[PDB]
Parts: C-alpha cells; sequence; structure tokens
C-alpha cells in the first residue's frame, strides 16, 4: 500500500511502542495518588516510619490498593511554579504538629510556628489547582501537646481562647480553627486525625478518606453529585 | 559484547528433519527481528526466512516454503529453525543474522558465527555483478559495480541497497545499509554512490585487511536477493 | 561615613545607565516600520496530529534534520516522533514522572530531560546493543531544573529554580561554571546560533545575557511586571523575546541594551507560556494560557493569525530549522504539526 | 552575615561593569532587523506558503 | 358475542367506550409532556454537554429508547379514538407495535444497567468496571440493543391486522388460552429487573449508611433519588401485571366461555399500560433534570 518493507517494518515497532505505553497507562491509572506537606519537620518522619534530592516518592499498599505518596520537603521554591503538577491527586495530606504553639519559628524570631502552618493551609486549600481535592488532616504529637498545656496556656498563640485548659476543648478548638479556613466548603471536605498512635490506624485512616473521595468522585461521574 | 551463536550442524540423511538454534547474548533480542541466511558452498549468498519482534510478521523464500519453520523464544533468547523434508540443495552454512527497523536505523549490522549443515547424496528482483574476480595492488582505490532490474528507489527517496564484505574464512558484515551510509566501525575510505539502477562501491587505499568478496543487497521488497559477488584477490 | 555613599553608589550607577539608555532611544520601531507593507492574514491549519502521551505535555523540543521530534509528560515518558509519518521511534521510561523541559543534541545521537528530582538525566539514543540508556545523570542544583540546552555532545547549560544557571560536563558529570545573579527562580533559558552567548529569563521580571566561556553578565534586561516564562533568540542573534505572565511580549535589542516593542492587546488577559520566532524572525509566535497560540507581526506589532484547536493551555512550542512547520503542545496530551 | 559588605561590592562591579557598554542607536537596529527581515523573506515558508510539492506535510 | 378466531384457539376482543372516553386525552398529555422533556433533554446531551462519561451515555440510550416510544403515541390515539379501528395498514401496524415493544424493553434493560453501574460506583468503588471507556460501553449499548431487537423482531413477521368484522386491531395483547413466550417474558421483564434494582438500591442505601456519609446533603438527595425512581418503576409496572396473572387464573378457571367475566380487566390493562406511558414520561425529569450538573 505504497510503503516500502523498512517503513511497515516502523510501524509496527510504532503499534508496538503504543501497545507498551496503553499497558503502562492503565497500570498506573489505578494507582491513588498522594500528596504530602508539612511546615517545616512536624510529622513528616512519624506518617513516613508508621506506614513500613527533591520530590521523594514512597510505595505502599493496603487491601489491593497500591498508594503513590510524594514528599515536596527541602524545595526552597516558589510553590505556584510547581504546584500545577499535582491537579489530578487523590488527596492531599497536611502535617499539623500540635506542640509547636509555645514555640519560636527558630529562623525567624517573634513568630509562631503554628500562624505559619495555618498560612500554608490556606493557600494550599484555597488554591486554584486544588478546588475539589479533598483535604486529609494530620494534627502529630497529641502526648507532647496534653503534657506541655498544663503549664503554658493555649491564649498565647490564640488570644481570643475562651475556653478550659485541657486538652479536649483546646485540640477541638484547634480543629475547628483549621477547618473555618475552607472557603469552598462546597466541593470538598476536610478529615482531621489525631495521629500519635502507635497502632496501624493512620494508614486506615488513608484508606477510608481515599474510599470516600472516589466514591464521591464516582458519584459526580454518573451525575448523582 | 555482541553475540549470536548458531549450534545443530551436522550430517542428516535426505528426507530428514532438524532444528537449528541461535542464542544471543549481549543485546535486546526482544527488539531485533531476526533473519536466516544460507551460504552453499558454491560462494553464494541466499535468504531463507524472517521473524519480526513481536512475531508479527514471517516471511519465508520460494524455496522453503511449507518446509520450513521460524520461531524465536524471547525469554530464552533463543531462535529457532524448523527444517522437515531436506534435499541435497539444503547443504549450506546457516548464518543468524540481526536485524532493527525504525527511522535511521541500520539493518543487518550483526552476523552469527554460522553452523554447517551437511545433507548427503518470476517476479523476484535480480542483481548482477558483472566482475567476478579483479585484481588489485594495496594502497590503490577501486570501484565495484552492481545492478538491479527494477529500480529501488522509492517515492520517500529511499534507496534500498546494501553492501556486504565477507573475508576468507570469517562472516560478513555491513558497510553500506542504503547506498551512501557508512556503518559503525566502517573506516571513511568506503563510498557509496549511484541512483536507481547503477551503483558502485569506491575502495580507496585498499589495504589487505579489505580482501574478500562484496555482495549487493535489496531490501525493498520481499524476498531479498543477494548478488553473485565480486571477489578481490592479490 | 562613606557608608552612605556605598549604598547610594549602586543607585547612581542605575541612574546613569538608565539615561544612558534613554539617551541613545531617538526613533522608535513602529516609526520605522509603519511605512512597510503589512505580511496579511496567516492562516496554518493541523496537517498531523501526534497521540499517544496520557498525561500534560510539558516541553518539546524539534530535531536539526527537522523531521524528529522529542516530546515530554508527566506519565514517565520520552517519545521521539517521526512527524513526517507519525511514528514513534522511541519510548524511554523515566527513573523520575516529574519532568519539566526535555532537549533534543545538534548530532541526534543523544536527548535530555529533568525536573522536580534536581537531575539532568542525558539518554544515548545509539547504541550498539539497541535500548536507549543513560549516559549519566547530572546532580547540583538544590531546585527543580527548568530548561536544558544542549552546546555539543560534551556540553550542556541546565537552568534551575535555585536562581542559578550552570554549565555541565557530560565526559565528568561536573559543574563547568556556575552563572549566578538571579533574584528569582529562573524559568526559561535560550542558546545563541553561534553558541557563544545565551539569554535567561527569571522570576524576578528580569532578563540577563551571560557569556559561555566567562561566566559573567553581560547585559540586564527589564520592563515585565511578572514572571518570565518563555524566551528565544531572534535568527540573527542580535534581538530575543520574551514571554511573560502580564499577558505581554517584550522585545530586546542587545547592541542597544534597550527594549524596541510590546506585544500586547486588551482582548489578551491570560500569561504566555511558550514564545517562538520564524526563520526570517518576521513572524512571533506566542503561546498563551486561554487554549490557542497567536502569531504577531515581529515587525509591525499586529496579530497575523491565531492557532486555535488545543482543548488545553498550550505549553511549548517549537519551529523547525528549515522554517517548513510549527508544533505546539498542549495540556491536552496531543501534538499538532501546522503549516 | 558579615558578607553583606562583600556583597554590596559584587553588586556595584557588576553595576560598574556593565554600565561601562557601547550603545548604538535604536534606528540602527531596527533598520538592521528590518533588513535581515526583507532579506529572507523569500526563504520563510511559515510567512511565504510553499506549494504542496515542496511541502513534507501534505 | 365477542367471540374471534385470531389462530381458532377460542378467545374474545372487546371493543369499549370508557376506552376512547379516557385514554386519548391522558395518552396525548403524555405525548405533550414526554416530547418537550425528551426533546429537552437531547437538546443538552448532543450539544450543551462538554463531554460525557459510559454513565452518560447509558443515560443518552435511555433517552433516545424513551424518545422512540413517545413519538409513536399518536398511532395510539388514532387507534383508540376509533375504537380499536385501525385506518394505516400492515406495515405501520407491525412498526407500531415494533416501537413499543422494542423502546419499552431497551428502557427498562437500560434502566437496570444505569441501577448496576450506580451499584459498581459506590458499593465496589474501586472495581475496574467503573473505569471502562467510552468505546465498551458503546460495545455494551450495542449488544443491549441488538438482545432487545432479537427479541422484538418476532412481530413483523406475522401478518396484521386482525379482521374482526367492522373493526380492525393493531394490538398483539390477546388472550387466548394458551402459553406464548412473549406474554411470559412480558411478566419476566419486570420480574427480574425489579429484583435487581431493589438489590442494588438496597445494598446502595446499606453501604452509604454503614459508611456514615448519610450526614452529607447530596448523599442525602442521592438517596431520595433512588428511592424515588425505585418507587416509579414499581407503581408504573405493578397494576398491569396484576391484571395479566388474574386474566391467567381467570383463563385457567373459567376459559374463554361466558366472556362477559373478562372484559373489566380487559379495559384494566389498558387503563395500566397508559400508566406504564407514564413512567416513560416521567423518566426525564427524575433522571437527568434531576441532577447537579443541570442548570
Ligand atoms: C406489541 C405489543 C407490545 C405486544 C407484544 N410484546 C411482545 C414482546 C415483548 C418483549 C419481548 O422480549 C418479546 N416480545 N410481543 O408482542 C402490543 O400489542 N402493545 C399495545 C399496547 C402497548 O404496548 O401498551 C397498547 C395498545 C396497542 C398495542
Ligand atoms: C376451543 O374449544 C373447542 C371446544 O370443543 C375446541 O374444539 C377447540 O379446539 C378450542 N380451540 C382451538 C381451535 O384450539
Amino acid at each position: 500500500c505504497t510503503l516500502s518493507a523498512e517503513d511497515k517494518a516502523a510501524v509496527e515497532r510504532s503499534k508496538m511502542i503504543d501497545r507498551n505505553l496503553r499497558e503502562d497507562g492503565e497500570k498506573a491509572a489505578r494507582e491513588v495518588k498522594l500528596l504530602l506537606l508539612g511546615a517545616g519537620e512536624s510529622g513528616k518522619n512519624t506518617i513516613v516510619k508508621q506506614m513500613k534530592t527533591g520530590i521523594v516518592e514512597t510505595h505502599f499498599t493496603f487491601k489491593d490498593l497500591h498508594f503513590k505518596m510524594f514528599d515536596v520537603g527541602a524545595q526552597r521554591s516558589e510553590r505556584k511554579k510547581w504546584i500545577h503538577c499535582f491537579e489530578g491527586v487523590t488527596a492531599i495530606i497536611f502535617c499539623v504538629a500540635l506542640s509547636d504553639y509555645d514555640l519560636v519559628l527558630a529562623e525567624d524570631e517573634e513568630m509562631n510556628r503554628m500562624h505559619a502552618s495555618m498560612k500554608l493551609f490556606d493557600s494550599i486549600c484555597n488554591n486554584k489547582w486544588f478546588t475539589d481535592t479533598s483535604i486529609i488532616l494530620f494534627l502529630n504529637k497529641k502526648d507532647l501537646f496534653e503534657e506541655k498545656i498544663k503549664k503554658s496556656p493555649l491564649t498565647i498563640c490564640y488570644p481570643e481562647y475562651a475556653g478550659s485548659n485541657t486538652y479536649e476543648e483546646a485540640a477541638a478548638y484547634i480543629q475547628c480553627q483549621f477547618e473555618d479556613l475552607n472557603k469552598r466548603k462546597d466541593t470538598k471536605e476536610i478529615y482531621t486525625h489525631f495521629t500519635c498512635s502507635t497502632d496501624t490506624k493512620n494508614v486506615q485512616f488513608v484508606f477510608d478518606a481515599v474510599t470516600d473521595v472516589i466514591i464521591k468522585n464516582n458519584l459526580k461521574d454518573c451525575g448523582l453529585f | 559484547d555482541v553475540q549470536l551463536v548458531e549450534s545443530g550442524g551436522g550430517l542428516v540423511q535426505p528426507g530428514g528433519s532438524r532444528k537449528l538454534s541461535c542464542s544471543a547474548s549481549g543485546f535486546a533480542f526482544s527488539s531485533f527481528g531476526m533473519h536466516w541466511v544460507r551460504q552453499a558452498p558454491e560462494k553464494g549468498l541466499e535468504w531463507v526466512a524472517y521473524i519480526s519482534s513481536g512475531s508479527g510478521t514471517i516471511y519465508y523464500a520460494d524455496t522453503v516454503k511449507g518446509r520450513f519453520t521460524i520461531s524465536r523464544d524471547d525469554p530464552k533468547n533463543t531462535l529457532f529453525l524448523q527444517m522437515t523434508s531436506l534435499r541435497s540443495e539444503d547443504t549450506a552454512m546457516y548464518y543468524c543474522v540481526r536485524s532493527i527497523y525504525y527511522y535511521g536505523s541500520s539493518p543487518f549490522d550483526f552476523w552469527g558465527q554460522g553452523t554447517t549443515l551437511t545433507v548427503s547424496s518470476g517476479s523476484d528482483i535480480v542483481m548482477t555483478q558483472a566482475t567476478s574476480s579483479v585484481p588489485v595492488t594495496p594502497g590503490e582505490s577501486v570501484s565495484i559495480s552492481c545492478r538491479s532490474s527494477k529500480s529501488l528507489l522509492h517515492s520517500n527517496g529511499n534507496t534500498y541497497l546494501y553492501w556486504f564484505l565477507q573475508r576468507p574464512g570469517q562472516s560478513p558484515q555491513l558497510l553500506i545499509y542504503r547506498m551512501s551510509n557508512l556503518a559503525s566501525g566502517v573506516p571513511d575510505r568506503f563510498s557509496g554512490s549511484g541512483s536507481g539502477t547503477a551503483f558502485t562501491l569506491t575502495i580507496s587505499r585498499l589495504e589487505a585487511e579489505d580482501v574478500g568478496v562484496y555482495y549487493c543487497m535489496q531490501h525493498l521488497e520481499y524476498p531479498l536477493t543477494f548478488g553473485a559477488g565480486t571477489k578481490l584477490e592479490l | 561615613s562613606e557608608l552612605d555613599q556605598l549604598r547610594q553608589e549602586a543607585e547612581q550607577l542605575k541612574n546613569q545607565i538608565r539615561d544612558a539608555r534613554k539617551a541613545c532611544a531617538d526613533a522608535t520601531l513602529s516609526q520605522i516600520t509603519n511605512n512597510i507593507d503589512p505580511v496579511g492574514r496567516i492562516q496554518m491549519r493541523t496537517r498531523r496530529t501526534l497521540r499517544g502521551h496520557l498525561a500534560k505535555i510539558y516541553a518539546m523540543h524539534w530535531g536539526t534534520d527537522s523531521r524528529l521530534l522529542v516530546s515530554a509528560s508527566q506519565d514517565g515518558k520520552l517519545i521521539i516522533w517521526d512527524s513526517y509519518t507519525t511514528n514513534k521511534v522511541h519510548a524511554i521510561p523515566l527513573r523520575s514522572s516529574w519532568v519539566m523541559t526535555c532537549a533534543y543534541a545538534p548530532s541526534g545521537n543523544y536527548v535530555a530531560c529533568g525536573g522536580l528530582d534536581n537531575i539532568c538525566s542525558i539518554y544515548n539514543l545509539k547504541t550498539r546493543e539497541g535500548n536507549v540508556r543513560v549516559s549519566r545523570e547530572l546532580a547540583g542544583h538544590t531546585g527543580y531544573l527548568s530548561c536544558c540546552r544542549f552546546l555539543d555532545d560534551n556540553q550542556i547549560v541546565t537552568s534551575s529554580g535555585d536562581t542559578t544557571c550552570a554549565l555541565w560536563d557530560i565526559e565528568t558529570g561536573q559543574q563547568t561554571t556556575t552563572f549566578t545573579g538571579h533574584t528569582g527562580d529562573v524559568m526559561s533559558l535560550s542558546l545563541a546560533p553561534d553558541t557563544r552567548l545565551f539569554v535567561s529569563g527569571a522570576c524576578d521580571a528580569s532578563a540577563k545575557l551571560w557569556d559561555v566561556r566567562e561566566g559573567m553578565c553581560r547585559q540586564t534586561f527589564t520592563g515585565h511586571e511578572s514572571d518570565i516564562n518563555a524566551i528565544c533568540f531572534f535568527p540573527n542573534g542580535n534581538a530575543f523575546a520574551t514571554g511573560s505572565d502580564d499577558a505581554t511580549c517584550r522585545l530586546f535589542d542587545l547592541r542597544a541594551d534597550q527594549e524596541l516593542m510590546t506585544y500586547s492587546h486588551d482582548n489578551i488577559i491570560c500569561g504566555i507560556t511558550s514564545v517562538s520566532f520564524s526563520k526570517s524572525g518576521r513572524l512571533l509566535l506566542a503561546g498563551y494560557d486561554d487554549f490557542n497560540c497567536n502569531v504577531w507581526d515581529a515587525l509591525k506589532a499586529d496579530r497575523a493569525g491565531v492557532l486555535a484547536g488545543h482543548d488545553n493551555r498550550v505549553s511549548c512550542l517549537g519551529v523547525t530549522d528549515d522554517g517548513m512547520a510549527v508544533a505546539t503542545g498542549s495540556w491536552d496530551s496531543f501534538l499538532k504539526i501546522w503549516n | 552575615n558579615t558578607a553583606s559588605i562583600a556583597q554590596a561590592r559584587k553588586l556595584v562591579e557588576q553595576l560598574k561593569m556593565e554600565a561601562n557598554i557601547d550603545r548604538i542607536k535604536v534606528s540602527k537596529a531596527a533598520a538592521d532587523l528590518m533588513a535581515y527581515c526583507e532579506a529572507h523573506a523569500k526563504e520563510d515558508p511559515l510567512l511565504t506558503p510553499v506549494p504542496a510539492s515542496e511541502n513534507p506535510f501534505r | 358475542d365477542h367471540f374471534l378466531e385470531i389462530d381458532k384457539k377460542n378467545c374474545c376482543v372487546f371493543r369499549d367506550d370508557f376506552i376512547v372516553k379516557v385514554l386519548p386525552p391522558v395518552l396525548g398529555l403524555e405525548f405533550i409532556f414526554g416530547l418537550l422533556g425528551n426533546g429537552l433533554a437531547l437538546w443538552i446531551f448532543c450539544f450543551h454537554l462538554k463531554s460525557w462519561k459510559s454513565s452518560r451515555i447509558f443515560l443518552f440510550n435511555l433517552a433516545v429508547a424513551d424518545f422512540l416510544l413517545i413519538i409513536c403515541l399518536p398511532f395510539l390515539m388514532d387507534n383508540y379514538v376509533r375504537r380499536w379501528d385501525w385506518k394505516f395498514g400492515d406495515i405501520p401496524c407491525r412498526l407500531m407495535l415494533f416501537m413499543l415493544a422494542m423502546n419499552r424493553q431497551g428502557s427498562i434493560i437500560f434502566l437496570t444497567v444505569v441501577a448496576v453501574d450506580r451499584y459498581f460506583r459506590v458499593v465496589h468503588p474501586h472495581h475496574a468496571l467503573n473505569k471502562i471507556s467510552n468505546r465498551t460501553a458503546a460495545i455494551i449499548s450495542c449488544l443491549l440493543w441488538g438482545i432487545t431487537i432479537g427479541l422484538t423482531v418476532h412481530l413483523l413477521k406475522k401478518k396484521m391486522p386482525i379482521q374482526n368484522g367492522g373493526a380492525n386491531l393493531c394490538s398483539s395483547f390477546s388472550i387466548c388460552h394458551t402459553f406464548q413466550w412473549h406474554e411470559a417474558m412480558f411478566l419476566l421483564e419486570f420480574f427480574l429487573p425489579l429484583g435487581i434494582i431493589l438489590f442494588c438500591s438496597a445494598r446502595i442505601i446499606w453501604s452509604l449508611r454503614q459508611r456514615q456519609m448519610d450526614r452529607h446533603a447530596k448523599i442525602k438527595r442521592a438517596i431520595t433519588f433512588i428511592m424515588v425512581v425505585a418507587i416509579v418503576f414499581v407503581i408504573c409496572f405493578l397494576p398491569s401485571v396484576v391484571v395479566r396473572i388474574r386474566i391467567f387464573w381467570l383463563l385457567h378457571t373459567s376459559g374463554t366461555q361466558n366472556c362477559e367475566v373478562y372484559r373489566s380487566v380487559d379495559l384494566a390493562f389498558f387503563i395500566t399500560l397508559s400508566f406504564t406511558y407514564m413512567n416513560s414520561m416521567l423518566d426525564p425529569v427524575v433522571y437527568y433534570f434531576s441532577s447537579p450538573s443541570f442548570n
């Protein structure tokens, strides 16, 4: 058909390449991709070890479901120049340390770590690329917070606090203050977990959150959501 | 360390059967198409069979259809040739040829050592080399001419003609793959020229390393046809 | 004290540079150009559509033979296309799937890529064993690698997000020269035709001209109001054009050290991702964020045509060396060839 | 923290070296660009379309 | 009195004035409403949708089946207004019966497919069936249309209409002392998809409640919509089936002698077929317009 032998062989090679890319495409289309963020070193190492020079990827499977977790720490660059590469992530995992409201930002004096974490959460949750991307919020080191709250009141971090100086109400207030930053409540949800747990519960929480996100996406596809 | 080792030769009674095995070690066997070429003691090269990557295209010569079978095992990196109804005209030395096909590729680049098989007791393109034996002195140029019945210049501007050199007691190697292009490792003193049905291979400053027999092969349309062969001496 | 003088010397030098630049301008390019014939209405039609990528295409580069392409997507695969026949020559899987740039060596033997992994990987296309391997991996940038251009088979200049461009040696994998002076992330990089200078656009709304063999900044160019995302030399090597996020292209002259002409329209309110020139330099092609590419008269500052047909953001442009075709790649995982 | 003086010296040296650059008038550069565009007009396939015989993407 | 020989198997066909009184206006109102709704639905489906997915295609097939059923009601008003008298011929009567049967069965099949799709999207979210491309659902739709066509073709092979004497019958729902495969398949079409829909819907309710997802308002809206579509299917396909089994009981017991007892259920069967068309009228407003995507 107006083709040489070498041209037809090249066409056959192109077809085999197309088949290989198709196989890899439906191989990688069934993997859940998660994006991990956290201010400084809050709970990154703990959440990585609980699942046992730039972007770091982690592979783990849980109930016949492979996961792709990407860590963007030590990337001292403008976020808006590479944050659009993560448009198609299933969820965003955000780690916030509870025992930093008494701490200074170290590099910058007279600054609270909790406020920096809140600004990072506000920037991420209200971005143009993550309008319909759910966020799983992890609050690390609840034991350190519980044993540090007995001497340092929460009023230093939050002057408007008017509650009891104990663990439960302070944690509820912090969770509510993080959830109130969401300005897109009609299109995505925030899942909050206290993750200073020795047992393997964080992986389960991630699994249920991803299952809920997938159910909502499927319902949007069929027009029921 | 590209290698292609063939085994399975010997003496076979007529009308029998024999399997030839070609083992590869040193390259990605799955991405290369494979060829079988035999050379009878009459000093000529004849194309036998071809199998493609993925085993999606298999071709045979008119003298082996219905009795020769070619197959490959890509996990084991082994090429097979199943031979049935052996005749006295199948007594030849069989070579295992490696070929790859994309834009700018160099097929027929590596040839195996070869195995010796001995048997007791119309529309094909014709390519003819008029000179069968020409004398030459080291330090002088030489030209070898090959012609074809049909023009090999396709509508895409490619002239499918290949040049091969076989030193005494060795295996053929590729010199020019499409009428102008030197292969990898070929010295610059070899040149290709021509257009249509007239072709010429020029070897300036010939040395004793270039003494042997030269073949011209077309790759325009199956089956692939070689030439009689021009032998350089002295 | 002399501290005030040493602080004010920078401002004095800046004012002197500005005054010398202003006194060097007498007649604008539009005034000299208004008496020449307009280009007309340039209409191009999509001739080929290369399919096979499954995610956002982030970069492309033409080969020097005007036939072979290279494309990069977030799937983690580099595809070399035969533009004439719509065929795939190679499909190279990548260790890191986060790639922002790709390059094609002038000799055609090598392909380079890099991204969020801070590493520029060199791939050997012509191997005796028949598969594309990794020649070596170049490490040493502390930020994401945004652009890479080959100088020869042994040297490659890389642009990164650590406010630094570097010149590498692929024989040893080391850093021959380090270029410093930018304040923000450096996004684009284009090479001169003679391969002796190169310009570099960054996120500090500034562009700089470097010397390859001396490691010294020669000129700095201002005028933009946002991040420069694309940059491209004029064919004669005496000018370059920059695209930024303020929906505006500029044109700068190296000899005059000044901006010659600006390219903007009221209807354009979207950023620019790619900037390319024609063979004669008369036509400037700019890919935009509003799903289409515009063709500009580089002399009359007029829109000559619109290259519509992409359903997502056009992220990469490329014109062949002979000027026969222009290739656009968008985030819809499609490559289109135009004539 | 003690390299602020060195950084300022480097910046002022770069500015001083960038200041002493020979500059040609914008009219001359404009004429050069116009002449280059005019001289290579017949060899621009995109600006001047070629027939279908000379178009590989026909 | 009403004795007629369709296959000489004894049976009676009745012509009544209550049919002419009640059926044509309800049928005309259903025609107007369903025509407007289905035309609107097809308009958005073909023009105002940027892109669609397997479920979108399934809904599109349901819409075109509904439209092909709803277009052919003027033939029904012509038939009913004349006290079961047909003035069109053999080919148009065959075509009208074929369209009615094929479109009804295809609509029910595609409702069941939509229910199974929702079942797999909710109960088994990670199943590979949820990620099927448009092409795979296209062949699936073609095979479902093909099996409906294969089950419906047999209407054309029979010469039609029946010469009652002074009138012509364009209706194939006759009750003549025998067991015919399509008559029992009429009850099967309803008994099987009812079971599938109830199983899928109930398991969806149980799953969305066990996952504690019912706190969301949109989830409650989806639960209400699933309950509504199931209830609509039941209330619009039950009464005709009830009349049909009561007729079967009467045919076994009384037989086709002294036909004066069959008249009430004969009227009732077409009264219930009116509700069957009412389901096709209500399908667009409950499937396409009741989605957050629509404006
Ligand atoms: C053609 C039909 C439906 C009877 C029939 N259905 C099948 C069948 C169905 C499914 C299947 O898989 C195999 N066969 N065979 O015959 C019929 O007479 N309809 C009439 C009315 C209505 O439909 O409401 C109102 C009055 C005018 C006539
Ligand atoms: C109807 O009943 C009569 C009673 O004898 C019987 O002869 C006839 O066969 C029945 N119908 C038919 C024709 O099968």
